[PDB]
């Protein structure tokens, strides 16, 4: 019956929850199923045509009191929960591409719907808006691992040739080893050139 | 009516809502027998259906007669009830029913029932000290905890993935920088 | 979210050590940085500079333990460990915890986290050897957490009290007695008429 | 014996930025482990936020002098207490930005409802009011269009209360935290109305938790699991601390 493929997108919701918190780093989310998600919408439409077909009928006189009372009622509840199904799988992929936006946009495209790329976009968008403002002293974007550490040796993990960044300039010669300022390499730990700490 | 602290959003409380009730119809209802597979015929008083839990909630309410009855589900017959009141360790909830203990917060909703409250609070009291054991025995996994999480509920998973990790992260800090 | 997944309603360990690198500790300064009657200074917005600007070298003095350990880094001080990390009085704690059984002992909140961190850096300035301190506060260790196990045994619908628990020793526990009181909670308020 | 010690008190008696870090390592952890999200220090974050951007320019005015004794220590400090410090404040914004995210239809009810106890900028940063009437909209527009366009009329409301379950996620009220009980944050016991004695002596408060009818006395220095409801009162009170 109508909740079925519903329960299919929910497990794939699921499958997606466990993999992104399993797995240590950030995973690239699963692709949109755009085809599951067409069926449940081609489904609610079905049933808008039994709540158009009955409503109608009322009036023609079918024992509407008992029959419509039930029938509209049931067609009602399975939207209702095809609608839930539709919500809970679009709100797990949200809170993951917002992860996205603070984690590493902050600092597989593919796999998105083209809302989904939209949406991406305009959330980055008000992220760089937060930190562009007052509050523009910290780094909201930032790390969230407390400063327990002032100066790190750090190994320079890929060749990336002399670089600037906004407090100085380095030339990241492969296998050299800087010790420096935990502060001034931790964008650069981030983004994956530099190793230790 | 729902309570606050199972969201609209929880996966795990969708997939709940999810599954299967034995329920029996009050009514001759046309149109519904999609319920029983075939569109044609109309519903008949004294069908008995196993509709889905966010089906049979809300029909067991309104119709006083209501349109269903739920009739006792397998997973709280007495055989159960029994079965978790001698050996709660042992039992396993996993076969019973993947999302037992949401279920049964469900249950212990639509019909106020002390009696099964007390049996769940039991159950989920006694287990969670062996969800302790096993989440703070870090190696330097063993069949003596490998064949208790493979008991184990999608419930208590969470709380043993969660406690497991705090327990887990405080060893890697205590004992390296 | 904003806020990752492991952080959402506790702290990590490392944010339970930032909370209690922000306490004062006592040191033994090896610079003077008071000046005569007869220079850079410090100037700082979250702790006290009048301690700072006034070391003389072998007095003691009190600072925030982060820049204890900022000093400690360089030969610039040593790190007096309080009274209660004394072999005496650890001793005495361990007495304490066996003979109550139904009570924790009144060690201060951060005990366990301020003996992992001074044994690490300031591992030279133990009056007492450090070999023994290290096996005292796992004797002390291992007794808690035995009354941890019998505690848990209570878990409840209304609440706990856990009197003198260190912040570390409820920080590990957090995510299962809060997440299991709250599920005895939702089976017995949806018990309720 | 003749106990002197009022009249050798009275012979004795003859805001800040170390106060202020303190208060807002106390907000920092009720935000963390708090259900709800709590009002937002107005003055204690404007007084901050000025302290950073003076302090961050004095470390780079004292950095000029170094080009012309000139030890090096203080600037370290002074440095790595600005790291200290903008960590705190970045890990208490990205948790209250956490909380609105979680809250958005219930924050939004809260405004919609003219007869609140609340008005939202009570609660909210201005630039907490900016990212939740926003990132409302974004996401509101990514469902919108994408399935709520295809829905009957009735079901296309993203915030049905009236249906078979409530889609507005209120806070957990009765979550259990772990409290650490203070008393009065002054150290005069004897202003308290709530405060008592006990046997034993020690003084504590009572509360009393309604679903169960129980009383609880709550002594002071000492540690509870309690659930949240019961503590607002005291924690907007600061006669309690959760750990």
């Amino acid at each position: 019956m109508y909740g079925d493929l519903g329960n299919k997108l929910v497990l794939e919701a699921k499958r997606t929850k466990q993999l992104y918190a399993r797995s240590n780093q950030d995973v690239n989310l699963p692709m949109y199923h755009e085809d599951i998600i067409r069926n449940i919408l081609k489904e609610v439409s079905n049933l808008r045509k039994n709540t158009e077909y009955l409503k109608e009928q009322q009036q023609l006189g079918m024992l509407d009191d008992k029959v419509a009372k039930c029938q509209y009622f049931v067609t009602l509840l399975c939207m209702e929960r095809n609608k839930r199904c539709l919500l809970a799988y679009q709100r797990l992929r949200t809170d993951i591409l917002d992860s996205m936006a603070w984690n590493n946009n902050g600092l597989d495209t593919n796999n998105l719907s083209h809302q989904e790329q939209e949406y991406l976009k305009e959330y980055c968008d008000l992220i760089t808006d937060l930190k562009s403002g007052d509050l523009v002293d910290i780094d909201l974007s930032g790390s969230l691992v407390p400063p327990s550490d002032v100066f790190i040796d750090v190994r320079v993990l890929k060749d990336a040739g002399e670089i600037q960044t906004e407090y100085g300039v380095f030339n990241l010669i492969k296998d050299s080893q800087f010790f420096v300022r935990q502060s001034d390499v931790e964008r650069l730990i981030q983004q994956g050139y530099l190793q230790k700490i | 009516s729902h309570m606050a602290s199972m969201g609209y959003y929880d996966i795990d409380d969708v997939l709940a809502d999810g599954t299967e009730f034995p329920c029996k119809f009050q009514y001759d209802i046309p149109g519904l027998g999609y319920l029983e597979n075939n569109p044609g015929r109309p519903i008949t008083k004294n069908t008995k259906l196993s509709l889905p839990l966010w089906l049979a909630r809300i029909l067991a309410i309104v119709g006083p007669v209501p349109f269903v009855e739920l009739l006792p589900p397998d997973m709280f017959s007495t055989k159960v009830m029994n079965a978790i009141k001698t050996d709660p360790v042992a039992l396993d909830l996993h076969s019973i029913n993947s999302h037992f203990f949401s279920l049964a917060i469900k249950w212990i909703m639509l019909f106020s029932e002390k009696e099964l409250a007390n049996v769940v609070s039991e159950l989920l009291l006694q287990r969670a000290q062996e969800l302790n054991h096993h989440a703070s025995s870090l190696s330097i996994t063993n069949i003596a905890t490998s064949t208790f999480l493979l008991k184990l509920e999608e419930m208590e998973k969470e709380i043993y993935k969660k406690s497991h990790e705090s327990y887990k992260d405080t060893k890697r800090w205590m004992f390296k920088k | 979210m904003s806020l990752p997944a492991h952080l959402q309603q506790t702290f990590s360990p490392e944010e339970i050590q930032f909370i209690v690198e922000n306490e004062p500790i006592k040191i033994f300064p090896r610079i003077t940085t008071r000046q005569k009657i007869r220079h850079t200074r410090w100037q700082l917005i979250t702790t006290d500079d009048k301690a700072l600007n006034n070391m003389v070298a072998m007095r003691s003095t009190e600072v925030v333990l982060w820049i204890a350990l900022l000093l400690k880094q360089q030969s610039k001080c040593s790190i007096v460990a309080p009274q209660w990390l004394t072999t005496k009085e650890l001793d005495r704690k361990i007495q304490y915890e066996k003979t109550h059984p139904d009570r924790f002992s009144e060690l201060p909140w951060n005990w366990l986290v301020l003996a992992r961190i001074l044994f690490n850096k300031a591992k030279d300035d133990f009056h007492d050897p450090i070999h023994e301190l290290r096996g005292k506060i796992q004797d002390l260790r291992e007794i808690r957490q035995i009354k941890v196990l019998k505690g848990l045994k209570y878990l409840n619908e209304s609440h706990l009290q856990l009197d003198n628990l260190s912040l570390l020793e409820i920080n590990e526990l957090r995510p299962f007695i809060t997440e299991i009181m709250d599920k005895l909670r939702e089976i017995h308020t949806a018990s309720l008429t | 014996d003749i106990n002197i010690d009022d009249i050798l008190a009275e012979l004795d008696k003859e805001v800040s930025p170390q106060q202020d870090f303190s208060d807002l390592m106390k907000s920092w952890k009720n935000e963390r482990c708090s259900p709800e999200l709590l009002p937002y220090p107005h003055q204690l974050m404007k007084r901050l936020l000025n302290r950073i951007s003076m302090q961050s320019q004095l470390i780079e005015n004292i950095s000029m002098g170094f080009l012309d004794n000139e030890s090096k220590l203080p600037l370290l400090c002074m440095e790595t207490e600005l790291e200290r410090l903008k960590f705190v404040i970045r890990s208490y914004i990205r948790c209250r930005l956490s909380k609105i995210d979680k809250f958005s239809l219930y924050l939004r009810q809260l405004n919609e409802d003219e007869n609140s106890l609340i008005s939202l900028t009570d609660l909210l940063s201005k630039d907490e009011i900016k990212y939740h009437d926003t990132h409302s909209l974004i996401w509101l527009k990514l469902v919108n269009d994408s399935i709520l366009k295809y829905m009957p009329e009735e079901l296309q409301a993203i915030n049905d209360t009236e249906g078979s379950v409530n889609m507005i996620d209120e806070p957990d009220w009765n979550k259990f935290v772990f409290i650490h009980v203070n008393g009065p944050p002054d150290g005069k016991w004897n202003e308290d109305p709530l405060l008592q004695e006990n046997e034993f002596g020690k003084p504590c408060y009572t509360v009393t938790i309604p679903d169960l009818k129980e009383e609880v006395e709550l002594t002071i220095g000492s540690i509870y699991v309690m659930r949240y409801e019961v503590i607002r009162d005291l924690l907007r009170d600061d006669k309690v601390a959760l750990i």
